[PDB]
């Protein structure tokens, strides 16, 4: 019922990369797999159908494979014009229409990988006086431009009240992003500490603030 | 040769209804199944609905079953998606696509559909107080629509100014923050005022960002 | 594209004797999957379409006389007529059907060889009827000569002309195997009245020295 | 006495890969280098045995399978491979003992307008087991909606045409393939090389 | 039994288009390629492309890709070839030819249509002028006199020329026409006769140009 893709993938110019799509026996295991390439803002474009078949006009450096419950999109001779979001898609025996993975942002590296700088602001006195509370987590100077933001209060995950932007390119062609935690003044002061965790390229940078 | 040109996207109120159309060209339209796929901003793709080449069979995802109605007019080479009881979750770019050998092999350019309660509003500005460099700024909250411009000390401060792109919350209102990095010795003696202006609301706020006692 | 080069351009053979034509392809047309040369031979008589003689280099088409045989492989091919007959006088084309575009050779004209025969030369001044129209056509006929190659040079008041003449030639005659040629020199009436002596100088194998036929405007 | 390999290799028409052909070779002598030494094969690859010495070994049986596929699919005719052909049409076992031979057949199997005679299986619910063969023509059902013998949104006839045209790129040109399976039994050896 | 019959001659202005038909009879129409091959005047053959009557698929020579279109009507067993944006060097005889097979690029074209002449020219139809080529005492050589008449400035081809309404055929030489800078054709017809016959036998040239419905009987008299 869900197809899982890594949120990000990368490779240096001219090298290869393999984007995975993880499913179950009821979908990938029993149904044909398609892959789509979407340069953001433009429409998706079919790259692979029936597991490993190419529409006319798609170069053979794009290739598809499948195992028991996982599918893989291999891309050879990486070019910067391959920068895009790639989506796997298949059918499920239980569903009338096809499923899509969460997408994978592919970055053909044009500069060294840089981890994000994180700055976390607690709620202001003016906002609290207004019966509101917003935690502000600002993320900057990271590359490639893909992060995951996890909020936690007293070591427990906070999934409600979170709003996160998509990364956007800065002056220096690194990326910036921000995440907002909306709370009541009570729950802000009802915990010892809140934490903003930004995981980039498998490593997490953490910042915390406290009502105290 | 082949082309799918969509039309009809726009702003619509929660609970309202809207209809989209997809004009086809360059292939015999009646011989192929057609589908609608949508993508919420910053989200993945979601299959919405499909219809047989003749229109005698229709398919819907549970997230839209009952509210949306797919149809086609093979004499005019046009596909339709009638949407009813729209909710804010239905906000997304909507794509029309041709179906072939289990995949969607030809897509249209997409059309935007926004389901929002969004009366023009001015933002609330709160100081993000500073806590050998020091980072401070101001938060610009719950405003609509874009854009918002932020200055610092009436433009005399440009070194270290980082105005982050706004976030679009589930409420349909924008919020953003602009942060400046200044020297730690500068604090307690240099005055910092972030100037926020939202032309669509004629709102201008000057907020002094001071240390917190 | 494949280039098909035929040798020779024209071949003169006595009746009953052997005719062999060569065709060279710039690229091999031999396919190892069936060991076949994708090479064909065709015959064309005047005013008619082509007639298939040989396909796959050596296989004779149904109804083709046994005296026709093709041989060769890869790039070098040959068409052989063991004993030439009168109904074999024609142009022969090779043709490759291995890669697009399917290209023909330039063709080889097979004619009857006969003894060298110098031409009878006749010159014709322009009719007075045509002169009224404003143009002067002077015609020079070379009749019943062999071989075909011949050169005609127009001299007006002993001044060699260039660009103002056109020629055509008959096919080989059914009876005597000779050719005939007409050369027409055309001038404006004003320029025709300007000069006196018009000459047609003929050069040919069967002539030890060029033959010139002249006339004085009158 | 002489194994009838000529009828296998020199056959006028080859089978579609989904309906791949098989011939049993038995009680004969195999002149393998009449095949190995020929530059007419763009592929001559052996597994579990050496291309050399092939004329010096003996087997209980030899199976000659043959079919037509696309140029860039020939790599799938080998042990340990995956893809549309290896998965859905013709499957070799991991421990295959034999030789795969292939040559370009564009001049025989291509056609202006596309050859409609050569087909492949595009959809299957499960992978083939080694040397399994599936010529069924049931409509393939993707998702939950039943097809009831008619194509549509989620329903596709499982066999499709290569449509070989002479102007195709070589990767999309037809290739004839011959797979020689060398079977070693605890039984009388009936197929023997000359030496 | 097996035969191909093409449509009639065509005259076209530059930039126009021509559509030629090839009606097949005596064989299974859909079991063989159909080629189109053209031959410009005094030139070699130029293959244009193939159409597979079973399915209507085609493959054109790249030189013509864009302005040639081959179609087939299987209910009437007719193949069509259309060439557009005609230019003067499209003037040629167009042939339709049946292949022996429907594999690869064929294996020999065993049956050919009679061909279709197509003339591409800015020229309008015009009947010829017939001027005499008079025998003369200076021109006679050893008892043989050469005479004829010149058929000048006509369009399009063809013209027919007889002598004495067909009585005189021996020694006749009617030359292939040449195209002049004006865009009009011109050919000469000559005959050798005994100088004895001059004065006893009259010699009349019979010129016919049906494109213009022109008929001319010109008497060539000694000078
Ligand atoms: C497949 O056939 C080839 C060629 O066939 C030869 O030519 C045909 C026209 C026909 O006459 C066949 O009987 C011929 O054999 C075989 O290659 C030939 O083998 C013979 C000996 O059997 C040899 O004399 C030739 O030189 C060979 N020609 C070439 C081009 O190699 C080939 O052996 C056959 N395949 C098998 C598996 O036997």
């Amino acid at each position: 019922s869900v197809l899982t893709q890594p949120p990000s993938a990368s490779g240096t110019p001219g090298q290869s990369v393999s984007i995975s799509c993880s499913g179950t026996y009821s979908n990938i295991g029993s149904n044909p797999v398609n892959w789509y390439q979407q340069v953001p803002g433009t429409a998706p474009k079919l790259l692979i159908y029936a597991n490993d078949q190419r529409p006319s006009g798609v170069p053979d450096r794009f290739s598809g494979s499948k195992s028991a419950t996982s599918a893989f999109l291999a891309i050879g001779g990486l070019q910067s014009e391959d920068d895009a979001d790639y989506y796997c898609s298949t059918w499920d025996d239980s569903l009338p229409g096809p499923l899509f993975g969460g997408g994978t942002k592919l970055t053909v590296l044009g500069q060294p990988k840089a981890n994000p700088t994180v700055t976390l602001f607690p709620p202001s006195s003016e906002e609290l006086q207004a019966n509101k509370a917003t935690l502000v987590c600002l993320i900057s100077d990271f590359y490639p431009g893909a992060v995951t933001v996890a909020w936690k209060a007293d070591g427990s995950p906070v999934k409600a009240g979170v709003e996160t932007t998509k990364p956007s390119k800065q002056s220096n062609n690194k990326y910036a992003a921000s995440s907002y935690l909306s709370l009541t003044p009570e729950q802000w002061k009802s915990h010892r500490s809140y934490s903003c965790q930004v995981t980039h390229e498998g490593s997490t940078v953490e910042k915390t603030v406290a009502p105290t | 040769e082949v082309q799918l040109l969509e039309s009809g996207g726009g702003l619509v109120q929660p609970g309202g209804s809207l209809r989209l159309s997809c004009a086809a060209s360059g292939f015999t339209f009646s011989r192929f199944a057609m589908t609608w796929v949508r993508q919420a901003p910053g989200k993945g793709l979601e299959w919405v609905s499909a219809i047989s080449g003749s229109g005698g069979s229709t398919y819907y995802a549970d997230s839209v079953k009952g509210r949306f109605t797919i149809s086609r007019d093979n004499s005019k080479n046009t596909l339709y998606l009638q949407m009813n009881s729209l909710r804010a979750e239905d906000t997304a770019v909507y794509y029309c696509a041709k179906v072939g050998w289990g995949a969607f092999d030809i897509w249209g350019q997409g059309t935007m559909v926004t389901v929002s309660s969004a009366s023009t509003k001015g933002p609330s500005v709160f100081p993000l107080a500073p806590s050998g460099t020091a980072a401070l700024g101001c938060l610009v909250k719950d405003y609509f629509p874009e854009p918002v411009t932020v200055s610092w000390n009436s433009g005399a401060l440009t070194s270290g100014v980082h105005t982050f792109p706004a976030v679009l919350q589930s409420s349909g209102l924008y919020s953003l923050s602009s942060v400046v990095t200044v020297p730690s010795s500068s604090l307690g003696t240099q005055t910092y005022i972030c100037n926020v202006n939202h032309k669509p609301s004629n709102t201008k706020v000057d907020k002094k960002v001071e240390p917190k006692s | 594209d494949i280039v098909m080069t035929q040798s020779p351009v024209s071949l003169a053979v006595s009746l009953g004797e052997r005719a062999t034509i060569k065709c060279k392809s710039s690229q091999s047309v031999l396919y190892s999957s069936n060991n076949k040369n994708y090479l064909g031979w065709y015959q064309q008589k005047p005013g008619q379409p082509l007639r298939l003689l040989i396909y796959w280099a050596s296989t004779r088409e149904s109804g083709v006389p046994d005296r026709f045989s093709g041989s060769g492989s890869g790039t070098d091919f040959t068409l052989t007529i063991s004993s030439l007959q009168a109904e074999d006088v024609a142009v022969y084309y090779c043709h490759q059907y291995s890669t697009t575009p399917l290209t023909f050779g330039g063709g080889t004209k097979v004619e009857i060889k006969r003894t060298v025969a110098a031409p009878s030369v006749f010159i014709f001044p322009p009719s007075d009827e045509q002169l009224k129209s404003g143009t002067a056509s002077v015609v020079c006929l070379l009749n019943n000569f062999y071989p075909r190659e011949a050169k005609v040079q127009w001299k007006v008041d002993n001044a060699l002309q260039s660009g103002n003449s056109q020629e055509s030639v008959t096919e080989q005659d059914s009876k005597d195997s000779t050719y005939s040629l007409s050369s027409t020199l055309t001038l404006s009436k004003a320029d025709y009245e300007k000069h006196k002596v018009y000459a047609c100088e003929v050069t040919h194998q069967g002539l030890s020295s060029p033959v010139t036929k002249s006339f004085n405007r009158g | 006495n002489l194994c009838p390999f000529g009828e296998v290799f020199n056959a006028t028409r080859f089978a579609s890969v989904y309906a791949w052909n098989r011939k049993r070779i038995s009680n004969c002598v195999a002149d393998y280098s009449v095949l190995y030494n020929s530059a007419s094969f763009s592929t001559f690859k052996c597994y579990g045995v050496s291309p050399t010495k092939l004329n010096d070994l003996c087997f209980t049986n030899v199976y000659a399978d043959s079919f037509v596929i696309r140029g860039d699919e020939v790599r799938q005719i080998a042990p340990g491979q995956t893809g549309k052909i290896a998965d859905y049409n013709y499957k070799l076992p991991d421990d295959f003992t034999g030789c795969v031979i292939a040559w370009n057949s564009n001049n025989l199997d291509s056609k202006v307008g596309g050859n409609y005679n050569y087909l492949y299986r595009l959809f299957r619910k499960s992978n083939l087991k080694p040397f399994e063969r599936d010529i069924s023509t049931e409509i393939y059902q993707a998702g939950s909606t039943p097809c009831n013998g008619v194509e549509g949104f989620n329903c596709y006839f499982p066999l499709q045409s290569y449509g070989f045209q002479p102007t195709n790129g070589v990767g999309y040109q037809p290739y004839r393939v011959v797979v020689l399976s060398f079977e070693l039994l605890h039984a009388p050896a009936t197929v023997c090389g000359p030496g």
